[PDB]
RNA sequence: GCCUGGCGGCCGUAGCGCGGUGGUCCCACCUGACCCCAUGCCGAACUCAGAAGUGAAACGCCGUAGCGCCGAUGGUAGUGUGGGGUCUCCCCAUGCGAGAGUAGGGAACUGCCAGGC
RNA sequence: GGGCGUUAAGUUGCAGGGUAUAGACCCGAAACCCGGUGAUCUAGCCAUGGGCAGGUUGAAGGUUGGGUAACACUAACUGGAGGACCGAACCGACUAAUGUUGAAAAAUUAGCGGAUGACUUGUGGCUGGGGGUGAAAGGCCAAUCAAACCGGGAGAUAGCUGGUUCUCCCCGAAAGCUAUUUAGGUAGCGCCUCGUGAAUUCAUCUCCGGGGGUAGAGCACUGUUUCGGCAACAACCCGAUGCAAACUGCGAAUACCGGAGAAUGUUAUCACGGGAGACACACGGCGGGUGCUAACGUCCGUCGUGAAGAGGGAAACAACCCAGACCGCCAGCUAAGGUCCCAAAGUCAUGGUUAAGUGGGAAACGAUGUGGGAAGGCCCAGACAGCCAGGAUGUUGGCUUAGAAGCAGCCAUCAUUUAAAGAAAGCGUAAUAGCUCACUGGUCGAGUCGGCCUGCGCGGAAGAU
RNA sequence: CACAGGUGGUCAGGUAGAGAAUACCAAGGCGCUUGAGAGAACUCGGGUGAAGGAACUAGGCAAAAUGGUGCCGUAACUUC
RNA sequence: GUUUAUUAAAAACACAGCACUGUGCAAACACGAAAGUGGACGUAUACGGUGUGACGCCUGCCCGGUGCCGGAAGGUUAAUUGAUGGGGUUAGCGCAAGCGAAGCUCUUGAUCGAAGCCCCGGUAAACGGCGGCCGUAACUAUAACGGUCCUAAGGUAGCGAAAUUCCUUGUCGGGUAAGUUCCGACCUGCACGAAUGGCGUAAUGAUGGCCAGGCUGUCUCCACCCGAGACUCAGUGAAAUUGAACUCGCUGUGAAGAUGCAGUGUACCCGCGGCAAGACGGAAAGACCCCGUGAACCUUUACUAUAGCUUGACACUGAACAU
RNA sequence: CUUUAAUGUUUGAUGUUCUAACGUUGACCCGUAAUCCGGGUUGCGGACAGUGUCUGGUGGGUAGUUUGACUGGGGCGGUCUCCUCCUAAAGAGUAACGGAGGAGCACGAAGGUUGGCUAAUCCUGGUCGGACAUCAGGAGGUUAGUGCAAUGGCAUAAGCCAGCUUGACUGCGAGCGUGACGGCGCGAGCAGGUGCGAAAGCAGGUCAUAGUGAUCCGGUGGUUCUGAAUGGAAGGGCCAUCGCUCAACGGAUAAAAGGUACUCCGGGGAUAACAGGCUGAUACCGCCCAAGAGUUCAUAUCGACGGCGGUGUUUGGCACCUCGAUGUCGGCUCAUCACAUCCUGGGGCUGAAGUAGGUCCCAAGGGUAUGGCUGUUCGCCAUUUAAAGUGGUACGCGAGCUGGGUUUAGAACGUCGUGAGACAGUUCGGUCCCUAUCUGCCGUGGGCGCUGGAGAACUGAGGGGGGCUGCUCCUAGUACGAGA
């Protein structure tokens, strides 16, 4: 009694692992409530509101590190 | 204020009132068999009257006679002048340390009234102990009312109440029963 | 090749502490301040015009292991597939194999330009 | 720019799969509505006739006498009332038995109630169904009543139950998700079938590229927890030890996502469209919530099986082990499990254990059972057991206690004499006494004592045909 | 149903009796449309029981008992 | 007396008596769409309705809620009447913008408007209600007594362990050898209480409970006996049930209680009379339970309607006069 | 004409009088040797009453209906939507009536942008300042803070301060994430115009993830879209936008509470009750350690604190078998098994003098009470007894008996409900079916077989029946005992 309830889906994770097709644009990560978890870089940027890391024009994830303190940091460059 | 806490409550009012029983009880003569007759006899010492117990030892040898051993010989002459004043009618000896009182055979008159006071004080208990269950009850029905309790819930919360009840119940009945062996004995 | 400044690389064996050391080259601090501009007070910081002064501080170096940090070999836990014994647990075959800890490492290493010797 | 479109071959018959409206596979309600038929049963009432053997009680009124001023009042006799009394007929129904496929869809038998009355009965009539009638039970209204019966609306409706008829061939599920006045129904999705299209598409293995915070571990963080160190008892902090689903400065296996490649796989793959069924799952393995790490329990994840799979195995046993049944064969080999007989195959070989029918049920704990492996201690300055001797003094230690003198209890537990001798190990006394014990000398003449690592047994172990 | 049920009115003999109760008979009408044996447990309907007497049982259920006329006599209580 | 024809005869209904209340006659009411009819050829000592239920002693407190009775001055309010403002359109005025009368129209609702409701007073033999908490006396325990919270009022007389009492076999007394029943009490009345009447009460009762005497096969504890079946014979001649029967015990197994599976033991074949332990025996698609966006009656301040009752407007429906 | 009165007149309110509608269930006449009906006369009442259309109130008298679901049977209690964490086995996702919490908003700044700033806590030192107000230094390092849950994030700070503002802009949208779907979310960039800044740029609301309602039906603003002969207009469309704790939150209606024991129908052992089963926490029984009491003395007898088992036997849990019916408790009747033995039989120990006991071991042959009270079983009591055992057997036993309890229909009380009705409260009353085919028992025959057929008499493999016990005397008033 009054112990229950629970949110729901919400993915927030990896949708492009590694190098990819990232089209003009697909998502390479949606882990929102984060900035460091997955850090803007490179050629890919965007990171909307939610912090999606939004992934700029066409190419391949990388996901790097560089950066004093880890910090993930996630870029898509080309072939 | 929670089931379990009446519970404890119901139980904890019982034992008092199970006390007061005790108290009448002790305070009477039996066959005269008991210690516990002269317990509570306050007897005057240092300008205060302390519970002869707190001041010497009753105990029954034989259950013809009982004794009371004081550890101070003062406080032994006032005892006996205090085992008496009342309708316990002992005549206490001093020898030694203590003082020994003959329980002469009890009259039956004496009887009467003693076995009586066993039997009026059981149901006065009894009744004390009913009327406890009485409250605890309606507290109870407040208190599924309340919180809102199952019919399941309150009506094991009954259970559990009558319970108390009949235990306590069950002691007052041992106390007097014995008691009136002593009594008629 | 020495030293320094700016910009980055890499982000602890690159850090911290302790001691030595460098200077009007470069940095500092510093002089002054109506003024540009500045203080919810203050030229403290920002900002400007610049002596004298000095490396104290800060900083840049050198040594130093007390505190971080890195870290095996081996052994241990766990585990994918197969199999076996059992009350919840574990064993064997076989790949994978931490963590903690031990030995030890260790007082960064770099590329571009500029300025002095 | 983005959405919808752009030589998209249509269309009309015939056969068929589907759907809609209809009874729509078939059989079935309880009911609802309409129009009629019924008071020859029963319930009230109306009109008119009939009936109650016998026996009893004795009211009111009356007459005479008493009495009264007169009335009250009184006593005899007379009289003959009454939901009055007893009790046949008659009416009813309180009890028991028997009957219960009866003699009988309520009776028979032995008892029972009323019996001049709110009585009982024959005859005919009047009340009609959501209506009647009812000394009120929801009772009676034709063996029917919380709305009679007959015919019709009518094949009411039935997300429910049952059942659904010839043969062979190919494929072959689901018991899930999400919605639902939804929960045993449904609908889109999922899974099946069939057709039409499409690319190394899809799968496994190899290597390459990724993020990860589970197992585990650790204790800086958030809590929890000990033990020590600086706190008129303890926080903080220092170090040493643990704990965690909602702890993480560490961190697997692993799955998953993507790239490339070999082989293999009667396109396995993707899309569109016709046809479905299904949306109770069950067991076992592993990861788990709950529950008692209870249940042939319950709820998720995941795999296998059954469901929808026969055969062999486990005595007998949908799930567990093996293994996937096109058919015929009096052939051969193997899996699982087996090889003394029932009963197919070794009374097989080698070394060892076990002695309880363990095998072929069960724990804590208990015991010179017993096989193996390493290791220690004491000992012919005589070990180990037994046997002979000893075990004293201060002191009855102090306290306590009625007493406590080795031996209730508390404290102390030394010293002296020695070959040895505890302020004493148990029994015992009221307390002493007394007995045995430690330990010591001699005897005896070669090993003895317990632990450790391991294997097999024993007890503990009581149930109903 | 050739069914132990239901069905109104009329008549009213003799003995005993209060009697249309009941018992035996008159007139009158009948033996009930399967019979014969046997003489078990047990069911059914009954008769009788030593001693005891409600010990039965939920309960005296059911049985047993009581029974008539005249006279004697009859309590609490009472609305007499 | 009456009643569940066919499990309930009662403590139920009914009744004489009581009380309330409606009813002025073309009565109230009831059947009926209506005409009309019963009430009643009655007329308030009469008739209807409701509740109580001889008789005796009685019948307290509450009108806050609901209903009913009386008042309606004021507040609100139906149909109705339609003042008033807004709009469509268009003659004309105007390159035009826009303006716009009249008429026809769509809309607006002033104003008028009864009962009802609010409101005001009453009504309990109307529906219905009638308390908690704390303190105190010279044994103690107890508390007439005081105080405190709140009611519409706080249950009076009487009665109480009762057809009401859970705890419960309350405690006490009587009966008994022994009494969860019974009788008499106490009062701590879970949760009596005064006409949905309280307490009594002679007589009555196929009424509930308790006790006794008598009586007995009711029983200890059965035995005998007379008759009807049962049994044998002769004639006629059913029934339910029924997948197929070659229709054993046990122990286990198993959709979890086996004649049929496994193991085992046992057992020549078939009748007749008896018994009922099993065939989850026979009989009725469980009546309990739950489910169905099932059913039927029933209640009511569930909802939406409606007969009836009652309001006012206009109509049938007219003439005057006062204010 | 305006503000007021008078007379004319009109009309509205109340109120009186009148007759001529309308009524008359007064009287009389005729129809007519009528009680209805009609016409007439007279009296009464009289525009009232009454009826029609409309209309406000009242309206369980009646009528059609509603009155949810999940639910470890139903009910009760709780829950129903959204957000956060764990359960979630390191991708997404995943259940319970699992463990814990929050939301239904807040903001014109708490938004934007530019510029600047950085905490918490402790120590030390300071008017009042003290535990903690403000000030100075040091340590410290984000442990603060973040509008509100939880999570994750945050120093380039979202955290903090100020200046200027309206990007909380309009039209679109490469491409992705997520859903059955309806939808939902992220979004660089493009076009138009804005704001901040020198500028590079940033701003399509807030650190993000909750702060929610589809459709229909209408309301309002805009628009040459439409406009039914045509011109208009009404209305419809289009765009903007408003209205529902529709919260049972995919929202059946605008509108809905209940009772049934008077009940009924279709279904379920998908689902409770009984008894079987699985289990065995609980229950009962046994064992482990032994602090304690037992004078002393742990283990005669007993045992704390805690440990482990066994049984199927209690209280339960599950819902596997029966809901096209498996009759419930108690009694009666007749049993049958178990042994954790009550009696009797044999023993060990004793805190066993004896006689009597206490406790353990063995033993299932046989035996193991009548009444009172209640329906009881149990239980308490009276009196017996060698003893009055414990339990399994569908809590053995209804196709064997009863029918007292207990669940139909009647009725009543207390009680609750406006009420119908209701109660695991009470009270008085309340139809108990079956001829046995199969098994199995119990008895009794008919066959055939046992190797020629008989009449007999035995043997005895097996099987069953029966197995109780008191008291008195003698031993011996002895052993024993101080006596008793
Ligand atoms: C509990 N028993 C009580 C007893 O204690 C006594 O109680 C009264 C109580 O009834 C009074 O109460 C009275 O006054 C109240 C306003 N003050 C309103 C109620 C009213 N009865 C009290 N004021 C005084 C007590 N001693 O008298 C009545 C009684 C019932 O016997
Ligand atoms: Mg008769
Ligand atoms: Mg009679
Ligand atoms: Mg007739
Ligand atoms: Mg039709
Ligand atoms: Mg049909
Ligand atoms: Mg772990
Ligand atoms: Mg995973
Ligand atoms: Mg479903
Ligand atoms: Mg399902
Ligand atoms: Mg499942
Ligand atoms: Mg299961
Ligand atoms: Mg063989
Ligand atoms: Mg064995
Ligand atoms: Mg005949
Ligand atoms: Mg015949
Ligand atoms: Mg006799
Ligand atoms: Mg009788
Ligand atoms: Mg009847
Ligand atoms: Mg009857
Ligand atoms: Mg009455
Ligand atoms: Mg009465
Ligand atoms: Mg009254
Ligand atoms: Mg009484
Ligand atoms: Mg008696
Ligand atoms: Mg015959
Ligand atoms: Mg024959
Ligand atoms: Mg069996
Ligand atoms: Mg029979
Ligand atoms: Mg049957
Ligand atoms: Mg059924
Ligand atoms: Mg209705
Ligand atoms: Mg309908
Ligand atoms: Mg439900
Ligand atoms: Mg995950
Ligand atoms: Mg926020
Ligand atoms: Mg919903
Ligand atoms: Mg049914
Ligand atoms: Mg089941
Ligand atoms: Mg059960
Ligand atoms: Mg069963
Ligand atoms: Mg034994
Ligand atoms: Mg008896
Ligand atoms: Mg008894
Ligand atoms: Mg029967
Ligand atoms: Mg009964």
């Amino acid at each position: 009694g009054g112990s229950t309830r629970n949110g729901r889906d919400s993915e927030a994770k990896r949708l492009g692992v590694k190098r990819f097709g990232g089209e003009s644009v697909l998502a390479g990560s949606i882990i929102v409530r984060q900035r460091g978890t997955k850090f803007h870089a490179g050629a890919n940027v965007g990171c909307g509101r939610d912090h999606t890391l939004f992934a700029k024009a066409d190419g391949k994830v990388k996901f790097e590190v560089k950066g004093p303190k880890n910090r993930k940091f996630i870029s898509i460059e080309a072939e | 204020m929670t089931l379990k806490e009446l519970y404890a409550e119901t139980r904890s009012h019982m034992q008092k009132s199970l006390e007061v029983l005790e108290h009448n009880l002790a305070g009477l003569r039996t066959g005269r068999a008991n210690p516990a007759l002269l317990l509570h006899l306050k007897v005057e010492y240092y300008g205060a009257h302390v519970p002869l117990n707190q001041i010497a030892t009753v105990t029954a040898p034989d259950p013809r006679t009982l004794v009371v051993q004081s550890w101070d010989q003062n406080a032994l002459k006032a005892i006996e002048k205090a085992i008496r004043d009342s309708d316990l009618g002992l005549n206490p000896s001093n020898k030694g340390d203590a003082l020994y009182i003959n329980i002469p055979p009890l009259t039956e008159e004496r009887r009467k009234d003693l076995v009586r006071a066993v039997r009026q004080y059981a149901e006065e208990g009894r009744v004390a102990i009913r009327n406890i269950r009485r409250e605890a009850l309606d507290k109870l029905k407040k208190l599924a009312k309340e919180l809102h309790l199952s019919e399941d819930e309150t009506k094991r919360a009954e259970a559990e109440i009558q319970k108390i009840t009949d235990e306590f119940i069950a002691k007052a009945d041992q106390l007097a029963e014995k008691k009136e062996q002593e009594i008629l004995g």
